[PDB]
């Protein structure tokens, strides 16, 4: 994963129960970006018409 | 950055969490001198002591 | 499902799925191995007169 | 009103009751083109039966009544 | 398209005949290359029809010139579509073969007068059977070996009826009439009504006239044309990749039809009986293998190496077609997320995302699109659905405004399970909630997946907001107290807010308003927590529902002045004066819609958590590893509890001390040392908080957060704040064994390899309990529901007699639940009057609320009759004067809303939680014990010589505190009516020995026992002096074993010495383990001790399945004397007497268990006599109901309240009374002799027959109660019985009765689609009966 600077203080009930809380920052440096590769394919065939 | 629940501490018994927050303060807290001795570029010496 | 004390350095007691198959999937330790005849094994420093 | 029915609940005395006389004031309000009692302030076909019933222009009793005056004269147009 | 009922029969051969459409041949299925099908063929358009329409195969007739012709080259029919689910086929068999249900399960051999395997033995064609005996020397049903058969043919040949085979059958049951067998039956009952002759006779009499009245014919048990499912429910398809892919049936049809083809082509052929036999063995193994496969043997398999999917398997199980796919289902408008907490929201709203909202409004966007006009057509706003313009996201704004919505999470637990709310839009891709709503799901915010639903019609958009809008439930129907209680964050912050020291500046200024009270604080004077004076302006409804005002000034902090402004003007000013814990603001959320409404507290609770989390981010609570402290009074304590442990490790190596008393030693200081541990930490974060504030030091409250945690409870407790702090206590090892040494040091200094590994055990062994546990719990669920779903409150008041009288629960401890909190919600069974004589305040039916608990409160009642459910006595169902208050709503609960359902649920909830001498008195009290029988002792004071008494500690009132069991045998020191003294053990005797002792004075002599004869002489090593010791019953010699040893109580010449007041002789026939210590001629008076007596969710389980324990203490069948009876033929026997009617009963006692009475003891009917647990159904044959019931819910009620959770009685009142669902009858007059029946159905027809048509033609009746696996079984209706379990033995039984079904119960009408019979729909189903009055 990651290093992050962390606090612990409840917030503007945002973080009620167990959920956690972000800034901007993580997401404008990437930090949590991921990539992923699907694969799509198609078939010809021969029917009977 | 990370803002959470400061209410799930002893009631799952993880005084191992609050362990760990204590050492990346301290992890930095080498790294930002030798940040503050680059930039400021003073010397190998003075770095090799430190 | 229940670990034995005869578990311990061979199979390690935390490692395992919270599911239906919680007490079956269990993992080796760091430094088992498997014998010739196909028992476990576990390193052991010997201590002579202390 | 919007968010309770918890007063409407007095004028009748029924909850069940309560989903069934609005069933038929609203089902008019539908396909018929009826005009409703109280305005609207911008809502839906269902929340505008509520109000009505809160005012008690709307009874079990009396929607059939509007039925049945209705009903004397349609037959009265034909023959 | 309408019906009113359902019907079974039994189907003729030639009502098979009726319904088909093709009598099939050939085994082909589809031509192989072009895909077509076959003539004649499993898929042959000539029966059953076309796949295309006005299309024929061969392509003869074409444009419609030859629309009213079947294509006769081709056979294919003409005729329109949605054809080829509807038509069923047949097939004619050679040889007509055996059902599979009537053979294994058998309905024939109950009804043929034979065993099973010997009606085996025709069906295999190893041996033969007789028909009928016409020279009589052989009989009907007469089993002939091969080789005797020939013997047979030798003797007569033509003059007798025997043959081999299925045919047989068929030919065996066309004989017998069944006339002259029930008849003949009923006069062979009569002669000999035997037990074993009585039951299994009758068993015939229920089947035999059932199949005169049913009207069938027993020759329909045997097949001889067997029908053929539709062609679509046994799919050939051509799949994704080019292959095929069939179902399981349509191969197993081409084992019969093939096996069919081979015998017809035999039969012309006329091979040797060898060969043919063999054929009708395959055809009976294929004529099970399309009706079961994995009934009679090894089974038949496909290709897979796995069994073939039977007709049975389609019915059978989880994985039929009922609990798969007609009682749940899939549904369309669906959809799910991730779900996640938005606090910006009012309590009624709910998230819903943007692009999760376009696919699921989809129909309604396209109508108002059609609407406006801004579409032209339906393709075209298809075609406009990509394009986005913006006057969708406002037609969309447009419709989602008031359209309500419905939330899920399965597993649904109770009825919380599902809400409804009104969306707001966001631009995301999640669900948001509000917080306060996660507690009733039990859903916490870390992954789960709730799932939506959107109500089409237009009365469901009514019935969102008229039953399950958020606000109309915020009283969980379990126990009325709310649930929309603050949970884990909301309490912090708020217990912040209200708060006393001395700390803060500015402390005892005035502050005039509440307004400007917050404005000291927001410019950033002085803190929330000081203590000022207030002007406060509060109003009251002292007057008939009007406020007055009142104002003045009350010492106060500034915090709690800012609160003020959220309670919305209708209660006192004491409720938030407090510390203001999770204890009080519960309690707070109560009193408001007790007093002020509805519409107040939604508002109340909505302005909690907007200034509960804004002034906890104010605030700030943290954590750190030097604020949870570490005591100093700990490891000199452990350096003491190392100074005892090595003591008697010394002392264990000398062999003094044994093994196991030294593990009660260790256990004896370690464990307690958890809480000798316990007073140095509480003492280290209570009071080491110190800010002095004008002196010299001072004290207050800790400022940590952490105690501040855990006196709220949210997360953290008097435990939980222990093993942050030090050693967590015990381990025990799972397999038995607990350690001698457990934890010593903490979480914060560190835990060793070897301590670390035992405290596995602690979570490996609890870790797999909660889903076994989950398992077994939603499986009760479902027998729950099951076996109560028939009430709906039908009535409202039936006007029954009394019932049951309310007592309290609070005996053996403190008071537990008091009597005014379960009799809230209920009624007066009767006119219940006051302790002021003749003062009623009732006319025999009022409501019990919270204001008439006043009017019991300020008397001394503890005694009130409760119209129960048990009482209630309409036709099917229960009145709502019976119920009382729906606990779900706050009222009496309104005609048709759903009853047993709602005790099943909130009955299955909390079990996930679930599985995890000298007497004192505490204070002085009037002694008030009755039912007793005592003599005064030689010493003088009270001595218990009866069973029956109790201690009961009573106030100065009458009210009972306190209550302890006394057995017989016993000493005190007191008396009866009078006063004690506090502090005080006034009970005191040895109850490790069960006493001899004597009410008789007089000597006692060595008579009707012979030393040698009757017992032996052990005399006592020590002093010398012993008596005529009383040995066992084996132990003793055999040659008197047989005289019951009678030591004769005598008097001053020496007769009998009676009881005193009766004449009956008092000597003790004793069994074993009697030593008497006084010898011979040793005088006895009143009180003289002659020998000596020495000595979890299964539960819910067993209670529910009315599972019999396995030592019943039984109880006495009727009063009177009592003696024993054989020398024990294996057992003894009891030849009890009653007073004055029949004494003949003697029966098999156990005797090696210890008695109560004894062989000339007296005894009241209906007592105790072994000793054991004890079964219910004794408890219902020898006392009534009431006291049946009233021990049932103490008894589970005991269970959850160990562990702390209320449930209201009247949930577990109902399911008893539907575990009562039928009788057996006990006379005769209008209906059977003794077999069961419906106790609803005796109770209307003793109203019809013992009313005022006869005297008494009718019948009288028992009572019986039946466990939960088969009360659901045995019901007038048979589909919810065939809905769940042992759905073979459901219908067969069903099959032959010629049952019937009026749809009265509410799962039945799930699965035709209809109205249920309550909620909304019982307004409907009363239109609908009574059209059928008239029609
Ligand atoms: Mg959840
Ligand atoms: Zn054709
Ligand atoms: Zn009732």
């Amino acid at each position: 994963g990651q290093n992050m600077r962390v606090a612990f203080m409840p917030w503007n009930g945002y973080n009620f129960e167990d959920s956690i809380l972000v800034s901007e920052r993580v997401v404008q440096e990437d930090r949590f970006t991921t990539i992923h590769i699907q694969e799509l394919a198609c078939v010809s065939r021969d029917t009977k018409l | 950055d990370i803002v959470l629940n400061p209410l799930g501490v002893p009631s799952r018994m993880n005084i191992g969490q609050i362990l760990e927050t204590h050492l990346g303060m301290a992890a930095k807290g080498i790294g930002d001198k030798i940040n503050a001795m680059l930039k400021q570029q003073q010397e190998v010496a003075k770095l090799r002591e430190f | 499902r229940d670990v034995h004390p005869t578990h311990y350095g061979r199979v390690c007691p935390i490692e395992t799925p919270e599911g239906p198959n919680i007490g079956l999937i269990n993992s080796l330790s760091v430094y088992a191995q498997t014998n010739e005849y196909g028992f476990l094994e576990t390193p052991y420093r010997k201590v002579t007169d202390g | 009103a919007r968010v309770t029915v918890q007063d409407a609940v007095e004028k009748i005395g029924n909850r069940f009751d309560l989903v069934l006389v609005a069933a038929r004031r609203a089902r008019q309000m539908q396909v018929g083109g009826k005009d409703p009692l109280v305005p609207e302030e911008n809502d839906k076909t269902t929340v505008i039966a509520l109000r009505e019933i809160e005012e008690g222009l709307i009874n079990n009793q009396i929607l059939d009544v509007r039925e049945r005056q209705e009903q004397q004269e349609q037959e009265a147009a034909e023959l | 398209e309408e019906f009113d009922a359902i019907k079974i029969a039994l189907a003729s051969p030639d009502m098979i005949r009726s319904w088909s459409f093709g009598e099939v041949k050939k085994p082909e299925t589809i031509n192989y290359r072009t895909f077509k099908p076959e003539r004649d063929g499993l898929f042959c358009a000539r029966i059953f029809g076309p796949v295309k329409d006005y299309e024929c195969l061969c392509g003869k007739y074409k444009r419609l010139k030859h629309r009213g012709v079947i294509c006769e080259k081709c056979g294919v029919e003409v005729t329109q579509t949605k054809v080829r689910r509807e038509r069923m086929g047949h097939i004619e068999l050679a040889s007509p073969t055996a059902h599979i249900w009537f053979l294994k399960s058998s309905r024939i051999g109950l009804l043929l007068d034979m065993p099973l395997r010997d009606i085996e033995r025709v069906l295999y064609f190893e041996s033969y059977v007789v028909i009928e005996g016409g020279m009589t020397n052989l009989e009907r049903q007469q089993i002939l070996t091969e080789e005797q058969y020939l013997d047979a043919l030798e003797e007569f040949g033509d003059e007798f009826d025997a043959k081999m085979g299925a045919e047989a059958i068929q030919a065996l049951l066309k004989s017998m009439d069944l006339e002259q067998e029930c008849e003949q039956l009923r006069e062979e009952l009569n002669e000999t009504n035997s037990e074993t002759k009585r039951k299994k006779l009758t068993k015939r009499i229920k089947l035999l006239e059932a199949f005169v009245q049913s009207g069938n014919k027993p020759e329909w048990m045997i097949l001889t044309v067997l029908p053929v499912l539709p062609p679509d429910l046994r799919p050939l398809v051509p799949l994704d990749g080019g292959r095929f892919a069939t179902s399981d049936l349509n191969d197993l049809y081409r084992r019969v039809i093939n096996r069919n083809n081979r015998l017809k082509r035999l039969l012309d052929l006329a091979a040797p009986d060898i060969i043919v036999r063999n054929e009708k063995r395959m055809l009976q193994e294929a004529v099970d293998a399309l009706l079961d496969n994995g009934r009679r043997g090894r089974a038949i398999t496909g290709s897979n190496k796995r069994p073939l999917k039977s007709l049975a398997d389609m019915i059978k199980g989880k994985q039929g077609r009922f609990r798969q796919n007609l009682l749940g289902k899939r549904v369309d408008y669906s959809g799910r997320s991730v779900i996640t907490v938005g606090p910006y929201l009012r309590l009624h709203q709910c998230g819903l995302p943007k692009k999760m909202a376009l696919e699921l409004f989809k129909p309604f966007i396209y109508g108002k699109l059609e609407l406006r006009g801004l579409a032209t057509t339906i393709k075209a706003a298809k075609k406009m659905v990509e394009r986005e313009e913006a006057v969708v996201w406002d037609i969309l704004d447009e419709v989602i405004r008031e359209h309500p919505v419905l939330l899920n999470r399965a597993p649904t637990l109770h009825r919380l399970g599902i809400q409804a709310f009104e969306p707001v839009l966001i631009e995301g891709k999640a669900i948001q909630l509000h917080p306060l709503v996660c507690a009733a799901y039990n859903a916490d915010f870390d992954g789960d997946q709730m799932a939506v639903h959107v109500p089409l019609t237009l009365e469901a958009q009514l019935e969102a907001r008229a039953l399950m809008m958020s606000t109309n439930n915020i009283l969980s129907p379990a126990n009325g107290e709310p649930i929309i209680v603050p949970s884990q964050d909301v309490v912090l912050g708020l217990y912040y807010m209200t708060r006393d020291c001395v700390n803060a500046k500015g402390e005892g200024m005035v502050l005039t308003g509440p307004k400007e009270a917050e404005r000291l604080y927001r410019s950033g004077l002085a803190s929330l927590h000081a203590r000022v004076k207030v002007r406060i302006t509060e109003y009251e409804k002292d007057a008939n529902g009007e406020l007055v005002a009142k104002t003045s000034l009350k010492d106060t902090t500034v915090g709690r002045a800012i609160l003020w402004m959220i309670v919305p003007k209708g209660l006192p000013y004491s409720i938030v004066n407090q510390a203001l814990g999770k204890k009080a603001i519960s309690k707070m959320l109560n009193t408001c819609y007790r007093i002020l409404g509805l519409k107040p507290t939604v508002i109340f609770a909505d302005q909690i958590m907007y200034t509960g989390f804004a002034y906890a981010a104010r605030s700030g609570a943290s954590v750190g590893i030097d604020d949870m402290v570490i005591p100093e009074k700990k490891h000199e304590i452990i350096s003491e509890a190392e100074a005892e442990v090595a003591e008697i490790q010394e002392q264990f190596q000398s062999g003094l001390v044994t093994a196991g008393e030294r593990y009660n030693k260790v256990i004896d200081i370690w464990a307690a040392a958890n809480d000798r541990v316990s007073k140095a930490m509480m003492d280290n974060l209570q009071t080491e908080t110190v800010i002095n504030r004008d002196g010299q030091e001072e004290k207050q409250v800790s400022f940590n957060s952490i105690y501040m945690m855990a006196d709220s409870g949210a997360r953290g407790s008097a435990a939980q704040i222990r093993q942050l702090a030090g050693m967590r206590g015990l381990m025990a090892k799972p397999d038995g064994s607990i350690i001698e040494t457990p934890i010593t040091a903490n979480f914060r200094e560190g835990l060793n390899v070897l301590q670390y590994f035992i405290s596995t055990h602690g979570a490996r062994k609890g870790l797999a309990d909660t889903a076994l546990k989950t398992a077994n719990s939603g499986y009760l669920t479902r027998r729950l529901v099951d076996v109560a779903q028939d009430l709906v409150v039908t009535e409202d008041d039936c006007g029954t007699h009394e019932g049951i009288m309310m007592t309290p629960v609070i005996e053996g401890g403190d008071v537990k639940e008091p009597l005014r909190d379960r009799v809230l919600g209920r009624v007066t069974a009767e006119d219940v009057l006051k302790p002021g004589t003749a003062d009623i305040l009732v006319p025999r039916n009022t409501l019990l609320h919270e204001q008439w608990c006043d009017l019991l409160e300020e008397n001394s009642v503890d005694a009130v009759k409760v119209r129960s459910v048990v009482s209630c006595d309409t036709d099917f169902g229960v009145c709502a004067h019976c119920y009382g208050r729906d606990l779900a709503r706050g009222h009496i609960i309104n005609k048709g809303e759903a009853i047993g359902v709602i005790a099943a649920q909130s009955i299955g909830e909390p079990g996930t939680q679930l599985t995890m001498s000298s007497i004192q008195v505490k204070n002085k009290g009037s002694i008030k014990l009755s039912n007793v029988k005592s003599v005064v002792n030689s010493s003088g004071k009270l001595v218990i010589t009866s069973r029956n008494t109790e201690l009961k500690l009573i106030d100065e009132f009458g009210r009972t505190k306190e209550s302890y069991k006394v057995p017989y045998g016993a000493v005190l020191a007191k008396g009866d009516g009078e006063q004690v003294a506090g502090g005080e053990t006034v009970a005191n005797w040895d109850p490790h020995t069960m006493p001899v002792i004597t009410e008789v004075s007089g000597f006692v002599r060595f008579t009707d026992m012979i030393d040698g004869q009757t017992i032996t002489r052990q005399t006592d090593e020590l002093t010398g002096l012993s008596s005529l010791v009383v040995l066992d019953s084996a132990e003793r010699t055999a040659g008197g074993k047989d005289l019951r040893p009678a030591l004769k109580i005598v008097d001053a010449q020496g007769n009998d010495v009676l009881i005193p007041g009766t004449d009956m002789p008092a000597q003790y026939f004793l069994p074993g383990k009697a030593i008497v210590q006084l010898e011979d001629g040793v005088q006895i008076s009143s009180g003289d001790t002659l020998a000596r007596i020495p000595q979890g969710l299964p539960r819910v389980a067993d209670l529910f399945e009315a599972r019999r324990p396995k030592e019943p203490a039984i109880l006495a069948e009727i009063s009177g004397i009592v003696s024993f009876g054989k020398e024990t033929k294996g057992k003894r026997r009891l030849v009890i007497t009653p007073v004055d009617g029949s004494d003949p009963y003697e029966e098999m006692i156990p005797k090696w268990r210890q008695l109560n009475v004894f062989e000339g003891e007296r005894v009241e009917r209906g007592d105790v006599i072994s000793d054991g647990p004890e079964a219910p159904h004794d408890i219902l044959r020898l006392r009534g109901v009431h006291a049946v019931t009233r021990y049932i819910v103490n008894e589970v009620q005991d269970v959850y309240r160990l562990q702390g959770v209320k449930i209201n009685d009247k949930h577990i009142e109902v399911i008893v009374r539907q575990m009562l669902r039928k009788a057996t009858i006990v006379n005769a007059g209008s209906s059977d002799f003794l077999e069961g029946e419906q106790v609803e159905y005796s109770r209307v027809k003793i109203a019809n027959r013992e009313l005022e048509a006869n005297g008494k033609v009718g019948a009288t009746y028992s009572r019986d109660l039946l466990g939960i696996t088969k009360a659901s079984l045995a019901t007038e209706s048979f589909i919810s019985a065939a809905s769940f379990q042992e759905t073979t033995r459901v219908l067969t039984e069903a099959a032959v009765a010629g049952k019937r079904d009026e749809l009265r119960g509410l799962k039945e009408n799930v699965i035709v689609g209809r109205l249920i019979p309550a909620g909304t729909g019982y307004a409907y189903h009363q239109d609908r009966m009574r059209r059928r009055a008239a029609g």
